[PDB]
């Protein structure tokens, strides 16, 4: 129900916001990005290996993870009848 | 993860979630006392 | 600054009294138990007359250890939760979960229900001696009481052997401190 | 006047999903002439009420008899006549939603008025036709005193 | 709230209460009801129609005792003077609101020179008199015991008996089996 | 057709003359009663009277059986106008006044009074009014505001309860109204209803001296009270509202309880409490996958309470035949079957105690209407002709012939046997 | 009978709707459908894949060096992506 006063005081704000968003031309990104990355590694931890091993299985590109494993979807009417699949 | 990292604790969080219970009520001489502690405060005591 | 005044005249605290239960709650807990204890000993009966079925996927022992947890897992929930449901609106520590500035409701269970059930690495109290936890117990004993279920509660104090299982369920905290420190700044250093 | 409603009231009800608090209560109130309903907290501790009791309600937009404004601010050494002399409870907060049966094509006939006075919600509900001095985000009073009859 | 003239007054009532359709008096009756309109039928009445008559004696129940107490004598010198009018209708509607305004209940008097009201009374009285035994029990019956029922209209009256039963129905072969299980399961 | 396109073009067009010409010429060929009659009969005063009489009297000609079919229109003529309505009240109930015989009176009036509220038209203080409610304004005050707002109140409860308990109670059968008394039912026994729990004993004790409390009357003056049935009963109805709104309860603590549940089921207004409470659990979509019996103990309740009471037999019948036409798609086909099957046990228990001739039709309905599956029929009847044992009244003959009428009946009931049922039934007649 | 590396295969009904599969319907919903999946404890997805029957557009293999070396490096990158998320937003907690 906005009138048009508040409308065009409406684009404007979000004109000044969506302007104040855009990144800042000098920023290090890259250490933001490592440290967003690190910091909540100190908190966390059939069998999947989840946590800092698996953190570093991922960083350290290893030939052989301790756990590997497929997810595999049935295509056709067998995804549905087990005796099928 | 665009969100605060500075909150309200311990004392001040437990006190701040008994202070705005809805049976919490103030007589004019601790509303006085209170509102001495705003910084911001305009110096306009609100209706009771 | 103002809340902080205004906790002068207020007031906040913890004690005791806040830690009790009406009597009345602890003979529900007491009966919790009681058939908590009764359904471990029918499936541990069931089980050496090898009358139980071995769920889809795991082995005699594993689905023997899958009912046994689910029902201690039962049994400490439904007495934390009538410790809740016990608590009035006076008590400190609900005043202080219910705004999240210290604990939660675990830490009300374990202080007045239930401290609950120990492990290390995953499982229940591993038989350290020959196939028994202590030498208090007796051999080939898969009991609630005899691989670490702890009974009591914080506030009723532990029996020796269940002092015992809870030193071991803690030392495993601290060895997970010493590590994840030695771990997660090696893998920032690298990150950066 | 600014006098936005008035009607008498009498305690139908008391708190009925339990004493969440110890020093205020839910009164659910029907009236009698408009035949409202009402749904009140009261500050049970200093203006005790019990079941079947009846007061008159009296919703005014000021508490001045001549009509004029007032800037909402506490100035307890005020010298000039107020309603509040003739009642024993007063409150003061603000309209903060109206609802009601409207539809695409046609208006509203029952509405539904709430107003917080500092946090002591309030539902006034009834006939489109009395809540027309309720308008969202507008000042107001409660001036309501017992009727012993 | 003004005295609005006796030709005018007809003419709102007309308004309010002449829709045709509407056979049943409006819950607006509550507020539609004051001094001024109340006084002022005293001579408009006779504008008024039969249906404006009507609508207007059922609605003067819709009032609460407060209004009635504060205005007893307004409602009834309409009640009189609703009395003396052509349609036999508002005269027994007057006559047995009469009693309104001072029990709060309703008069019952009839057999008076009224030929549908004394035939109806006397056939059903006959009718219920033939078949007290075969009375249908109102709703509450079904709720009271047998001392209250009997109290009420009399013993319990069994019926039409079809035949006799040589084998026991399954509720009681049901009843002594869940018996049983109750028994075993609560011991 | 030419006759509703003339009251059409009438209808339309109130200032043509031909219009009013064509009705009374259509009225004088003796077409005038397609002519609108039904709002007519309320302005009209003593034709409505004499249709009214009419009505009535073949109302008690058939009793239930022909009441249940002329009360609509009656009801109808006679509620679409609200001072026919009144002076049909006051008529009716002027009858009622009379302590021989008044028990169908007062049941016809409830009726004409319940047909009016249905319509959302409500004349509950006239109705109190009518009655003996002067010498007690307090009373009347609270069922007055009770009725007018299809709730109950803690404040009027608590007036009427400080009322009934004094010294100086007002005649019982003024809270004996069906609404009042059904109010009290919804609010005590309905699942996710709530109630105080500080009036909740004071609701039960109101309840129970509404139903359970007898009290002797001579010439609209009262004689004296019975209270016979009033600690025992307000114990019964606490206990078993304890059940009803306790439902996180499983129903095997509710068959543990099997004594105390039997023992409190035969009162007759806790029969229907029970009753009507069942009919609300089950009437979920999803209770029936909760409900984990084949023959369930709910049915078991159903067959006690028609046990108990015959006056419950219609009710029992109404709630049956909502039962089996329920039919579930969320379910699988053979707990569909057994449901059934146990359906029809405890219809055959319903005819068994002598409610028979509207058990009787229904099944034929159903097994006409195609509702239900043969080999269930043949179930029913072939236990029937079991359990039941000549001779056998001309009614149920008559009406049971027809039923063995069907082919689906005669071709599998009918089986190579020295006692064949419905072999011995034929040559019965 | 079967392929190497595989020890053994558990066949698996979702729970959670991440896994379970979303089709728009014909009114416009999303209607989530549960379907049988299988977990390995190896890793071919090559052998696995080109299988009679098996879906070869949702059958991911959680292993970064086979999905690199089977399906490219913009592949690679979107698992690493999955596998990142999953591992931090596992406990909960959330990483812009």
């Amino acid at each position: 129900r906005l009138s048009g006063e508040a409308f065009d005081w409406l684009l404007g704000e979000i004109e000044s916001k969506f302007n104040q968003a855009i990144a800042h031309p000098g920023e290090m990104v890259g250490a933001l990005a490592a440290q967003s990355l690190g910091e909540p590694a100190t908190q966390m931890t059939k069998n999947v290996t989840l946590g800092v091993p698996r953190l570093k299985e991922l960083i350290n590109i290893s030939k052989k993870p301790k756990t590997p494993s497929l997810t595999v979807f049935l295509l056709g009417q067998s995804a549905r009848d087990a005796e099928r699949a | 993860s665009n969100r605060p990292v500075m909150g309200i604790v311990q004392d001040t969080l437990t006190a701040v979630r008994k202070f705005t219970k809805r049976d919490v009520f103030l007589e004019r001489g601790e509303v006085m006392n209170l509102l001495m502690f705003l910084s911001t405060w305009d110096g306009k005591v609100p209706q009771p | 600054t103002v809340i902080n005044n205004w906790l002068l005249i207020e007031g906040h605290t913890i004690g005791i009294g806040d830690s009790i239960a009406d009597s009345k709650t602890y003979q529900d807990i007491q009966n919790t138990i009681k058939k908590a204890k009764q359904d471990v000993i029918e499936v541990i009966e069931k089980a050496h007359n090898n009358e139980l079925e071995p769920t889809p996927g795991n082995t005699l022992r594993q689905t023997f250890e899958n009912q046994v947890n689910r029902i201690l897992n039962d049994a400490r929930d439904k007495t934390g939760s009538s410790a809740q449901k016990s608590l009035s609106e006076y008590n400190n520590f609900k005043s202080m979960v219910v705004s999240g500035a210290k604990g939660s409701k675990i830490n009300i269970s374990q202080v007045i229900a239930v401290v609950g059930q120990q492990n290390v690495e995953g499982k229940r109290i591993p038989f350290g001696f020959k196939h028994r936890t202590l030498p208090h117990f007796i051999k080939d004993d898969y009991g609630p009481e005899s691989r670490g279920f702890v009974e009591n509660s914080y506030l009723a104090g532990l029996t020796p052997t269940e002092f015992f299982f809870h030193a071991m369920g803690g030392r495993e905290g601290l060895i997970d401190t010493a590590v994840k420190t030695a771990e997660t700044g090696y893998i920032q250093r690298r990150l950066i | 006047a600014g006098i936005l409603f008035e009607d008498i009231f009498d305690v139908k009800d008391i708190d009925p999903e339990g004493k969440k608090f110890d020093r205020v209560s839910r009164l659910h109130c029907e009236s009698e002439s408009f035949k409202m309903d009402l749904i009140l907290d009261v500050n049970i501790q200093i203006y005790p009420v019990d079941l079947g009791d009846k007061f008159r309600l009296v919703i005014a937009s000021t508490l001045y008899e001549d009509g004029t404004l007032d800037d909402g601010e506490y100035n307890p050494t005020d010298d000039r006549p107020s309603r509040a002399d003739q009642f024993e409870y007063v409150m003061y907060g603000k309209v903060y939603r109206i609802e009601g049966d409207e539809t695409s094509t046609e208006a509203a006939t029952r509405l539904s008025a709430y107003v917080s006075y500092g946090g002591l919600l309030m539902r006034l509900q009834g006939d489109a036709n009395n809540l027309h001095g309720f308008e969202v985000d507008s000042r107001v009073y409660l001036l309501m005193k017992k009727l012993a009859f | 709230m003004a005295s609005m003239r006796e030709s005018d007054t007809g003419l709102w009532l007309h308004n309010k209460l002449g829709a045709t359709d509407e056979l049943w008096a409006p819950p607006s009756i509550a507020s539609l009801l004051t001094a001024a309109v109340i006084d002022n039928i005293r001579l408009c009445f006779h504008g008024l129609s039969s249906a404006v008559k009507l609508k207007l004696l059922l609605g003067t129940l819709h009032l609460p005792r407060r209004t009635v107490d504060e205005m007893k004598g307004a409602l009834m010198e309409i009640i009189q003077l609703a009395s003396l009018d052509s349609d036999p209708w508002v005269l027994m509607v007057a006559d047995i609101l009469k009693s309104f305004p001072d029990t709060g209940s309703l008069n019952l008097e009839l057999e008076e020179q009224n030929p549908n009201v004394q035939d109806i009374l006397g056939e059903l009285r006959e009718k219920v008199g033939e078949c007290e035994a075969s009375a249908m029990l109102p709703l509450e019956c079904q709720y009271l015991n047998k001392n209250a029922l009997t109290t009420l209209a009399g013993p319990l009256t069994p019926p039409v008996k079809h035949f006799q039963l040589k084998r026991k129905p399954k509720s009681a072969t049901l009843r002594a089996e869940l018996l049983q299980k109750s028994t075993e399961t609560a011991q | 057709t030419w006759r509703d396109l003339f009251y059409k073009l009438a209808e339309a067009h109130p200032d043509c003359l031909m219009l009013n010409f064509t009705v009374k010429l259509i009225s004088d060929a003796g077409y005038q009663g397609e002519i609108t009659s039904v709002s007519t009969a309320c302005q009209q005063l003593e034709v409505f009277s004499r249709v009214l009489r009419t009505s009535l009297a073949t109302i008690l000609d058939g009793g239930e059986e022909n009441l249940e079919k002329n009360l609509p229109e009656f009801a109808k003529m006679v509620c679409h106008g609200e001072h026919t309505y009144l002076f049909a009240q006051a008529m009716m109930s002027v009858l009622a006044q009379e302590e021989q015989g008044g028990s169908a009176v007062r049941r016809i009036a409830q009726e004409v009074q319940r047909f009016a509220q249905e319509k959302g038209h409500d004349a509950s203080q006239i109705t109190l009014a009518l009655g003996t409610a002067a010498s007690y304004p307090r009373a009347c005050q609270a069922l007055g505001a009770m009725l007018s707002k299809g709730a109950l109140n803690p404040a009027d409860i608590t007036v009427l309860f400080k009322m009934f308990t004094s010294m100086d109670p007002p005649p019982v059968e003024l809270i004996r109204v069906p609404a009042f008394l059904d109010l009290f039912m919804q609010s005590l026994f309905k699942p996710g209803a709530r109630i105080n729990q500080d009036h909740k004993h004071k609701y039960i004790h109101i309840l129970a001296y509404a139903a359970s409390v007898v009290e002797t009357w001579k010439k609209n003056k009262r004689v004296s009270i019975n209270k016979d049935e009033l600690k025992s009963t307000s114990k019964a109805v606490e206990t078993v509202h304890n059940l009803c709104c306790n439902e996180n309860k499983g129903a095997s603590e509710l068959v543990a309880e099997l004594s105390t549940l039997y023992q409190c089921i035969r009162f007759p207004v806790v029969a229907m409490g029970v009753l009507k409470w069942v009919d609300w659990t089950v009437s979920e979509p999803r209770y029936f996958q909760l409900q984990t019996d084949h023959t369930p103990v709910h049915l078991a309740l159903l067959d006690e309470i028609s046990t108990c009471h015959q006056l419950l037999h219609p009710q029992v019948l109404q709630l049956l035949v909502k039962l089996f036409e329920t039919e579930h798609s969320q379910l699988d086909v053979m707990e569909q079957l057994e449901l059934k099957k146990t359906l029809l046990d405890r219809m055959v228990h319903l005819l068994s105690r002598g409610y028979v001739l509207p058990v009787v039709s229904y099944i034929r309905k159903c097994l006409e209407k195609l509702d239900t599956d043969i080999s269930l029929i043949r179930y029913f009847v072939t236990e029937v002709l079991d359990v039941i044992a000549p001779p056998y009244t001309s009614d149920f003959v008559q009406l049971f012939l027809p039923i063995l009428e069907n082919d689906s009946i005669a071709g599998t009931i009918k089986t190579e046997g020295e006692h064949d049922p419905v072999t011995e039934f034929i040559a019965h007649c | 009978q079967g392929i190497e590396q595989i020890s053994k295969v558990y066949m698996h009904l979702p729970q959670t709707d991440n896994k379970k599969k979303i089709i728009i319907t014909e009114d416009g919903e999303f209607k989530a459908l549960q379907e049988w999946i299988l977990e390995t404890d190896g890793v071919s997805l090559m052998r696995v894949l080109s299988e009679k029957d098996v879906d070869p557009v949702r059958t991911t293999s959680n292993d970064i060096v086979e999905i690199f070396t089977v399906l490219g490096i913009e592949a690679v990158r979107k698992a690493l992506e999955r596998e990142l998320y999953h591992v931090i937003s596992f406990d909960g907690s959330y990483v812009n």
